[PDB]
């Protein structure tokens, strides 16, 4: 049975150009973040 | 018709039901498995 009700999930500020741990909807890693120019699709995330 | 075209996702539903049969409400349609 899929989960349909769950508690609220928090959020913090966004930082760039620093090697910082990130959690983008269950995606975890460690690296610097910066603005890019690649074009995704309306349904594509990663 | 020939040619290639992909099928982009539309919506996902987290329902817990189970299905085994299906029906349907110039009137033709193709069914492929």
């Amino acid at each position: 049975a899929p989960a349909t009700v769950c508690g609220p999930k928090k959020s913090t500020n966004l930082v760039k150009n620093k090697c910082v741990n990130f959690n983008f909807n269950g995606l975890t890693g460690t690296g610097v973040l910066t603005e890019s120019n690649k074009k995704f699709l309306p349904f594509q995330q990663f | 018709p020939q040619g290639f075209s992909a099928l982009e996702p539309l919506v996902d539903l987290p329902i817990g039901i189970n299905i085994t049969r299906f029906q349907t409400l110039a009137a033709a349609y193709y069914v492929g498995y």
